């Protein structure tokens, strides 16, 4: 919902933001997100 | 016939998308023609009137 | 207090729209941060995941 999905490198960081996430997107704490489950978590087409 | 054969191309030219090209498909989603002269006509050479 | 000063930074790490990103903020409007980082990861080696 304002967010592109294309196969960017994207840089590796090391930090602990797993945390309490699943919970956060859904009361709102993110303007603007995509949750991509089963084969949309993929790496998408060019 | 006032000529019997004419001259042309063997092959098709070729539009490969190499490394700006390729970046700003990943990226952005375009791709321009010739990365290359609008580098040579941007940041190499600007003022130089074509 | 255990410490009574920090060492931190003197200067803004700067950022310019250099020769890569010229063509396309003139072009297409889409400055990337560290476009030579993108060309790094996608053209030269893309087998080597970071």
């Amino acid at each position: 919902e304002g967010v592109e999905n294309r196969p960017f490198p994207y840089l590796t960081v090391d930090a602990d933001l797993l945390s309490n996430l699943r919970q956060s997107a859904a009361e709102g704490l993110f303007h603007s997100f995509d949750l991509l489950v089963g084969k949309d978590a993929r790496e998408a087409g060019i | 016939e006032a000529d019997n054969q004419i001259m042309g191309p063997s092959s098709y030219a070729s539009f490969v998308v190499r490394g700006e090209n390729l970046v700003t498909a990943v990226s952005y989603g375009r791709v321009m023609r010739t990365f290359e002269h609008f580098m040579a006509r941007i940041v190499d050479s600007p003022e130089k009137a074509g």
